[PDB]
């Protein structure tokens, strides 16, 4: 049978951004039906969109990296795409290499770098990656080819090389898909749903780190699931009875319900919420399979 | 290449309103501010607004403060200068400017647009 | 009865540093018996040292930081830690914070800040932290305090508040415990083994973002199982029955075995290899469970 | 605060061998080089030798090299300077000093010994 890994939400690893999960909540006022395409996995432990199976590919890639100095711009660096295993990146079903970031705004990279220009020799450079929107950088991850850069007064004499990029921060954040394809069309895991009416998406929300006004809130992302529970699925190999499971969130000591759910077997989690604003739960239980169920299952209201 | 392209100048009556509006195209490498100078006749270029790639963040001239609000989309390529109780002092050629930067700064921007003239009776 | 993620290891997570798992070998020149504290686990599932479940909390670590600018120094940043997930950090039966660096050398690390000057009001700030050895800068994550500093002309203006620090790369690593508490001692995982003579370890190796001379090598670390392994086991509640499991490493393609090894219950894999020099892997193989075995089973050489 | 301790200091004659010792005590909030200054009589304080603190690079005087060496375990406290084919020119006070860097620096060292007299007689 199905079951789920014994790991309270506040221990696990985010499945959009590399941090811990630090939030659960639903909150009808967002966005009802995301087009994520990390985090996404069936029960039966098949991969959509650009999700990984390990958490440390998540909002990261690889590269054959190019540098040059354009006065007035700086260095500029073009990378080519590679996956993040060294093995060649080859235009496919999906929108760009596993783990790939899949929202918008810009990202400061940091990526190892060589120079000739004397000091350290090997070192880590922090460059700004625009990931989208459109009318910018042309970025297209798809064919294996994005852009980055960074001010500088004169050349950086930076060494070609393999890298892998992984984000310091990000600017001007926007939970959106980023430009995969210069305008172009790509595969892309579908909208998250559909939801029976009154039923909400769960979210695992952690914050990232970033550049903003003196008094923002912390930058808040959602996913679907939790790393943990992607790789389980995905080295899991489970036989699908039904188009749900109902789940029961109950606190680990206590064994007290905090609410029920539906796990759809497409990946995704719905409660059933009538409220207009967010709810938030305790991040300090566990979920726990009771059953196969039809998608017309009506659940216990929370 | 970076080109700005204005629309919107022309002649007004003190009091009244103008919309600028500017949309930056060509290939940029990271986030930039939009920006509008201005030049009047025998002075120097002085800054007017500016807005941050995120559109979170503006700064504007002493002078116009009350008067203009500049406006973006996030991320997005096309600023616009609402301009209201324009008065003669405000006649000049209104120039949009981009600059690589995450705020909106008043100096030293690398990329400009042709000008549009601005004249109030 | 006892299985594994199905996952081949070029596609897990490291368990010491934050990085995907490129190695998989073994190295009688290297030290036997290691005292790492992260990627260490029972099969029974108890987590030992400063092993976290997230492969997120590896080589980082949360506190409440309070900045000062000191001519001649620099910013200076004192960490007063606390678990990754919020909660309060109380000197205990392990050496630090969950998921606190295992090794040694200095580490550029990465924090949120928020600054009153003009510009980036929230930004990322790299410091420096030595993790050891000790004689550098007195460290004593075990009583929940520790230094960082970096070069300014001037004080950089930073607001205390809560920070989760990331590591960006290594200076001077050295693969030997760092300064827990100030020179003292504290309560550590045991040494990884025993093992029977002919037997030696297998390494999950990755290599470290580093700061170094032109024609360095890549800077290589080693851990007993992928992260993937350690929440595996954490998420599970696998009986024991004897002192190891008997695993066979295959060709995924083929079925052709590359070599037999023993699991042991204490969270670390055998191999009898009787060569001096290093001997590398396929990382394309899967980890299969044939059966417990005996302290006294005798592996096939490889 | 930060000290430096060096000794190791002697008369010694000319084709002779000797060694100095430093150790850095205090907190340090970072990586630091430890390096080699010497003064003369009258004359001005010049470079000698510095090793990072990871302990693999080393910036010799086109004077010593050869002759010279500097020591020191990575990440450690203490550095060596063994003065090999000494000559009666390399008489003078030998400081050790330390600054904050991840490389060795030639100048602009924060950290000062108190010196040593080396004296070598023709």
């Amino acid at each position: 049978m199905v079951d789920l890994p014994v790991i309270q939400p506040r221990l696990c690893t985010h499945a959009r951004w590399p941090a811990p999960v630090y939030g659960l909540l639903v909150d009808p006022s967002l966005p009802s039906n995301p087009q994520w395409q990390n985090g996404r996995v069936h029960v039966d432990g098949t991969l959509l969109g650009t999700t990984p199976i390990s958490g440390s590919w998540v909002s990261c890639f690889a590269a054959e990296a190019a540098y040059k100095f354009q006065s007035g711009t700086g260095e500029v660096a073009t990378f080519t795409l590679i996956e993040q295993d060294g093995s060649a990146y080859v235009p496919g079903d999906r929108a760009a290499p596993l783990g790939y970031p899949d929202f918008s705004g810009q990202l400061e990279i940091e990526v190892q770098t060589e120079t000739t220009k004397t000091g350290d020799k090997l070192k880590v450079t922090t460059f700004e990656m625009i990931l989208g929107p459109t009318t910018n950088a042309d970025q297209a991850p798809y064919q294996g080819r994005v852009f980055a850069s960074v001010t500088a007064a004169a050349s950086l004499d930076l060494v070609d090389g393999r890298v892998r990029a992984v984000p310091r921060s990000i600017y001007g954040f926007q939970d959106t898909i980023p430009e995969y394809n210069d305008g172009l069309l790509v595969p892309l895991a579908p909208p998250i749903g559909p939801f029976l009416p009154g039923e909400v998406l769960l979210r695992f929300r952690t914050y990232m780190r970033q550049i903003d006004t003196a008094d923002a809130a912390a930058e808040a992302i959602d996913c679907a699931l939790p790393q943990e529970f992607v790789s389980w699925f995905a080295s899991n190999a489970f036989t699908v009875q039904s188009e749900a499971l109902l789940l029961r969130y109950r606190n680990t000591l206590t064994g007290q319900l905090l609410f029920e759910c539906k796990l759809y077997n497409e990946g995704y989690i719905a409660l059933s919420y009538s409220g207009s604003g967010p709810l938030t739960f305790p991040t300090d239980g566990i979920f726990e399979v009771v059953s196969w169920v039809p998608r017309l299952y009506q659940l216990a209201s929370v | 290449q970076v080109q700005l392209q204005e629309s919107g100048g022309g002649l007004v009556q003190a009091g009244g309103s103008l919309r600028l509006s500017c949309a930056k195209s060509g290939r940029t490498f990271r986030a930039y501010a939009m920006g509008w100078f201005r030049q009047a006749p025998g002075k120097e270029r002085e800054f007017v607004a500016a807005i941050d790639w995120s559109a979170a963040i503006t700064n504007y001239a002493d002078s116009v403060k009350g008067r203009f609000t500049i406006l973006r989309d996030k991320g997005m390529n096309t600023a616009y200068l609402q301009m209201n109780s324009l008065e003669p002092e405000d006649t000049a050629v209104y120039y949009c400017a981009a600059t690589y930067s995450t705020i909106a700064p008043r100096t030293s921007y690398d990329f400009w647009g042709q000008g549009t003239q601005v004249t109030v009776s």
